[PDB]
DNA sequence: GCGTCTCGAATCTGATGCGTAACTTGGATGCTTCGTGCGT
DNA sequence: ACGCACGAAGACCAAGTCAATGCTTAGTCTAA
């Protein structure tokens, strides 16, 4: 992290106003008198998610050029996109040799050698596979600690 | 020479001379061997603030001095101003005497370059005391020494200050107040890199010395830290 | 396709920043214990890395408009300006899930989560609006990714770029306007001030009474209407730049985008509908890296098909497809 | 809507400015504490983006009126010139409670937090004025959307537009005044002008030794006497403003209302300083999204007629059942 | 209700704007710095924006006379004039704290932090005189607008409008008086002049001697003496002046208290300069909204009657009561 | 038809007080189920 | 005649914080 994490705020609402207008000229079909705030169709919420700038480094064995290409595409990181969060500056991708850090740092199945670990690993529930927030794929996994 | 910046990336080259910013395409640095590595810069740093104090001339005289006298042959003392030059060059000429040779209103590079580059073929060990124009444009390679290593004409070359300002434009004014202090500093550090070009002209120089006078330099305050930067790119003399 | 608005506001523009935070009269943001401490509700800062002060990277504060807002304006331009007329034309009517959905996204309409089929998903993200905007009980992948309202500023090089130097502002954007309300009950002078009042002068009697009375227990230890406090905003003609991209956008959802862009200047930006916050001109709209904004707003002879392909959609839209989307 | 109107204050505009300033003698604000300091109550200045004939874009105060103080003003002047007269014609009364939300907006500090019914928000935002306004104990959002009063200056030809240029002012709009309190006492003469004073000679000499009294105290320290010397900075008179007012998806009735109080604003004042007769101000031209409907007489012609008999029709018809519902808290 | 009172000062008028400023010899504001630097009081100006024929909106300064200064020269009219006079009569004295909050607006300056009742504000606000002026313990507003004296010239004929051009003056209305400060002893050259003083002219010689030591000690260093030199800076004599002041719903005793100041507010003075007996000034014409109510007697006519009769009433009517409750504290 | 001399000079060149007061010093919302009954 | 409206209700502990940015000094002549 290049700056501390920033705790980022949304929101979500549908303009009471406007819906009352809508109801009045038969826009929307709404009998129910009044709107719910807690809950409901004009339900009001707020929601937190972390913002950070950071520099995205990452271990893999692969293709260079194909890996390179399929990076040239991406444009940003993470999550939240639709609001533009974590556009991509630029990216570098470089042979480096293999005592640096390895690519064990992930969610290696439960029965992986020990030898090819990189520090410790704590049992917990994920996915192995893309997609990763598929509840249905989720499997016991060693994830690293000291990376999650 | 001076167009791609250490991180501003030939933006200031797009807004001074503007480029369509889509028409604009940037292209990766380039510098050769001979160019950084046969050089080293001395840790003689300048002890007081480069004003136009008496005392000031006078410490960076006998630095200055005493570089002269080490000096392997022609050097080269980069002077911002007449106003400092003048303060300075009293002081010089009571040891160097007819060895130094100053710019003056009149006094550039129509012939006073010519005249260096003769006394130092005559073995005379010519110090230039250049003002400005000296800091762009001249010439200091040993054209007739065909090895091409002489390292002889400009072994030495020494910097009065960073330069800070010396772009006097209404249009430099403007950009500054557009964008802040930062622009300056590049600008100067430009600048800088700009009187390091007089250094080489020649492929394959050997051995040069180079000698830096700024007590901004050696008073860690922030602003300088791109001059720094720069410099750090050339190792030191092992005094 | 990349669409790079520049907006100038013409009047400030104001994001409530979540928290009670607190100022002075001088102007101290948070004052210490000793001074009066008056509530403040500042603007929406982000926490960004720059160079300030020739540093090789500070972590300033700076003062910008949401993201997730500029979407919500783009989405409330297009319903209340293109597709809530074109529905009218056809007599439509949609149904509450329908309507949650085309205003919010919101999965109240059928929250069970209902499967899309491959040739539904084409037919759907394919929608002129409800493609651009994914949602509902389905709750597709939308293909419009707005950026937040980066202020042209010195610390927003790095986010925005030096495209648009010349319009870069140096020191800080940030005001603050002060607010009053005051009792209406003290400003009476006259029996004439106090005939439409139905007590009369009893009535403002026992109020004042109360107010004394309460002002009196609350100093020795129910709020009355008299309050003081000010808010922080963002100064008025500083220029703003809007990134949007949509994602494999088809001739309908590009015309839409420009539709909007054209009836973008009516509404307003984030908050201060009271005040006239907000406010704001398109000064220049860029496609791919060419200019369209004409002073008769987006025209110009390579958009007339993404105009004629939106007005042909807007011809043959019916509730039936916003139904269809929300499931219900 | 768009509504633009353009405002000439014929006697000095002053909008205290919260907080506290000092200025010399000579004019310096904020002299140095060697020098003699005064309080001053600064007119209110908002910071705005002001480019040059360089190009360069700075941010430079601007001496303005806030948009809550005049948006205030416009309230009260359709509460009294229009609403409440028809209310009074038909002998209509309002609660205590009922006033105090139609001139402020609030019953109380303490809103209801309980949504309101859509046909009552439909109702609300129907209604002549309340439509414009809102607010409530359960917030509802106003259709009238009022801006700042911001004097035709190059600082502010980037906010207003260019099409007001021929009406700029180069220089500085800001001017200082000073004023003075006198103790009444130390200008007696004569035992005359002290027979109306209860004791009279007995009561001036004890008057006089104790202000005596605790000025040396003050003074040798290095309550509070009438003797104050201070300024206030106030904005030149004869300066042209621009008053910007937008409505949203306004009612012929709303129309209608605000255009009779533009009729009726010139006889009301802007900011503070009712002792001094600040505030006093003309209307010059008023523009109606573009066009000018503005006549010597006031807003008159037959593009605003619809607009006229509507409002007339409206407070015909206005009974204080609504804003007695209006401000009924839902609690 | 808007009151227009036309006023040529007979002698200069000299209302002395605060700050120290120099003038040379020549008449020149503030010279170099190496010509004399006589020390000068300039007249209080106002910059006011004004056309020069060419339509442009320039920012220049007139010299005109304090609104506060009108409002208290008002307020001290009607005090001495008829409200002192009517309650000498009932054998009604006021308290000294009474007295200083009518004569000054507060009897201190520390006022209450408490608002008044609605009663309070009803019976002060209908009274003749503290309605029309604000103030004591508990701030009221007052009905009074007085508005500053400005005269009748080029540049302000933007802010008071085009009715009287034909009184206008084109040319500069300010002139710079010397006044010069004589020591005594200097010229007292007679044996029987000193006669008088003790010790005889061994006194007159110590005087000398030591003003000798004096200034060679002060030009040598390059108290204070006797001898002075300076210079004032007045309005010339002459100009008409218009006065605007203005009420808020008045009742008709206060219009009438109003118009019987107007009738005694001749036999004062505008503001300053008593020793030089500046501040003259005859009332030419009186406008009571839109209409001429000015009678060579003075304010008087069959329109007026009505607002003198009320007055009279109040008067008669009137006691000290309710000024001590006016000025009572409230803590 | 001018006529020239003289065609200034010294000295003052600001003093003193006042040089803030009171009050506001936030308020509200961001949950779904369950039972019972309308109800279109 | 299943769908929608609409109040009552049931979990119920509970702090410490509230800045994030300051920075200097005169050569050019190579188009009217």
């Amino acid at each position: 992290k290049g700056a501390a994490s920033q705790n980022w705020m949304q929101t979500s609402r549908i303009n009471t106003a406007e819906a009352a207008r809508h109801r009045s000229e038969g826009f929307l079909l709404l009998r129910a008198a009044k709107p719910n705030p807690a809950g409901g169709p004009f339900k009001n919420s707020l929601y937190h998610y972390p913002l950070v700038w950071a520099t995205l480094t990452a271990y893999c064995v692969g293709d260079q050029a194909r890996i390179a290409d399929l990076l040239s595409q991406c444009r940003q990181i993470g999550g939240r996109r639709g609001v533009g969060c974590g556009r991509v500056a630029g990216f570098s991708v470089e042979v480096v040799p293999e005592v640096e850090c390895t690519w064990a740092l992930r969610a290696m199945p439960d029965d992986s050698e020990q030898s090819i670990l990189c520090g410790e690993y704590a049992l917990a529930m994920s996915a192995l596979q893309s997609p990763y927030w598929d509840r249905s794929l989720h499997k016991p996994a060693l994830v690293p600690t000291s990376l999650a | 020479a001076t167009i791609y910046a250490s991180d501003d990336h030939a933006v200031l080259t797009r807004w001074k001379l503007e480029v369509p910013p889509a028409r604009a395409i940037y292209l990766p640095p380039v510098h050769p061997a001979w160019t950084t590595e046969p050089v080293v810069l001395h840790p003689d740093r300048n002890a007081i603030e480069p004003n136009d104090s008496p005392e000031w001339a006078d410490e960076t005289a006998g630095l200055i001095t005493k570089v002269a006298e080490r000096a392997a042959g022609g050097t080269l003392v980069l002077c911002t101003s007449y106003q400092n030059a003048e303060l300075l060059q009293g002081r010089l000429l009571a040891v160097l005497g007819e060895r130094l040779i100053v710019q003056t209103k009149v006094s550039s590079a129509s012939m006073c370059v010519a005249q260096y580059k003769a006394l130092y073929r005559a073995g005379a060990r010519p110090v230039w005391l250049g003002v400005g124009a000296a800091w762009t444009g001249i010439d200091l390679s040993d054209e007739q020494a065909t090895d091409p290593a002489d390292d002889a004409m400009l072994s030495d070359l020494v910097i009065t200050r960073l330069p800070v300002g010396l772009n006097r434009s209404l249009t430099h004014e403007r950009r500054v107040a557009i964008a802040g202090f930062k622009i300056v500093t590049l600008e100067a550090v430009w600048q800088l890199r700009q009187g390091l070009g007089r250094l080489v002209r020649r492929p394959g120089v050997k051995n040069k010395n180079l000698w830096v006078l700024d007590s901004r330099i050696g008073g860690n305050t922030p602003w300088v830290a791109p001059y720094r930067k720069l410099l750090s790119r050339y190792r030191t003399a092992p005094l | 396709m990349q669409i790079e608005v520049l907006i100038r506001n013409i009047t400030p523009i104001f994001s409530a920043a979540p928290g009670s935070y607190y100022v002075s009269l001088d102007g101290t943001i948070n004052p210490p214990q000793g001074a009066s401490r008056f509530p403040l509700t500042r603007a929406r800062t982000m926490t960004v890395v720059a160079e300030t002060g020739d540093g090789v990277a500070k972590a300033v504060p700076l003062p910008i408009v949401p993201g997730n807002t500029m979407r919500n304006l783009l989405r409330r331009t297009m319903l209340k300006d293109v597709i809530e007329p074109a529905l009218r034309d056809k007599s439509a009517q949609l149904s509450i899930g329908a309507y949650a959905t085309a205003y919010a996204g919101n999965s109240s309409g059928n929250p069970d989560g209902v499967p899309s089929s491959f040739d539904e998903i084409v037919t759907m993200r394919a929608h002129p609006f409800l493609g651009l905007f994914g949602g509902g009980p389905r709750m597709l992948q939308g293909r419009l990714m707005v950026d937040s309202l980066y202020p042209i500023h010195q610390f927003s090089q790095r986010i925005i770029g030096s495209d648009y130097i010349n319009d870069s502002i140096k020191g800080g954007i940030t005001e603050i306007v002060w607010t009053r309300r005051n009792d209406p009950i003290l400003q009476l002078g006259s029996p004439d001030d106090a005939a439409v009042i139905e007590g009369g002068a009893q009535a403002a009697n026992d109020w004042i009474t109360s107010l004394l009375a309460t002002t009196k227990a609350k100093k020795g230890k129910g709020r009355g209407l008299k309050a003081f406090n000010a808010h922080e905003v963002v100064i008025a003609g500083v220029k703003w730049l809007w990134r949007i991209n949509v994602d494999r956008p088809s001739e309908s959802q590009i015309g839409l985008i420009l539709l909007a862009l054209n009836k973008l200047a009516n509404q307003r930006i984030a908050g201060g509908h009271a005040k006239d916050y907000g406010r704001f001109v398109i000064e220049d709209v860029i496609l791919d890296g060419e200019s369209v904004w004409t002073p008769s707003g987006v025209s110009g002879q390579a958009t007339e098909q993404f105009f004629d392909a939106i007005a042909e959609a807007l011809d043959g839209m019916t509730s039936s497809e916003f139904e269809q989307f929300a499931a219900s």
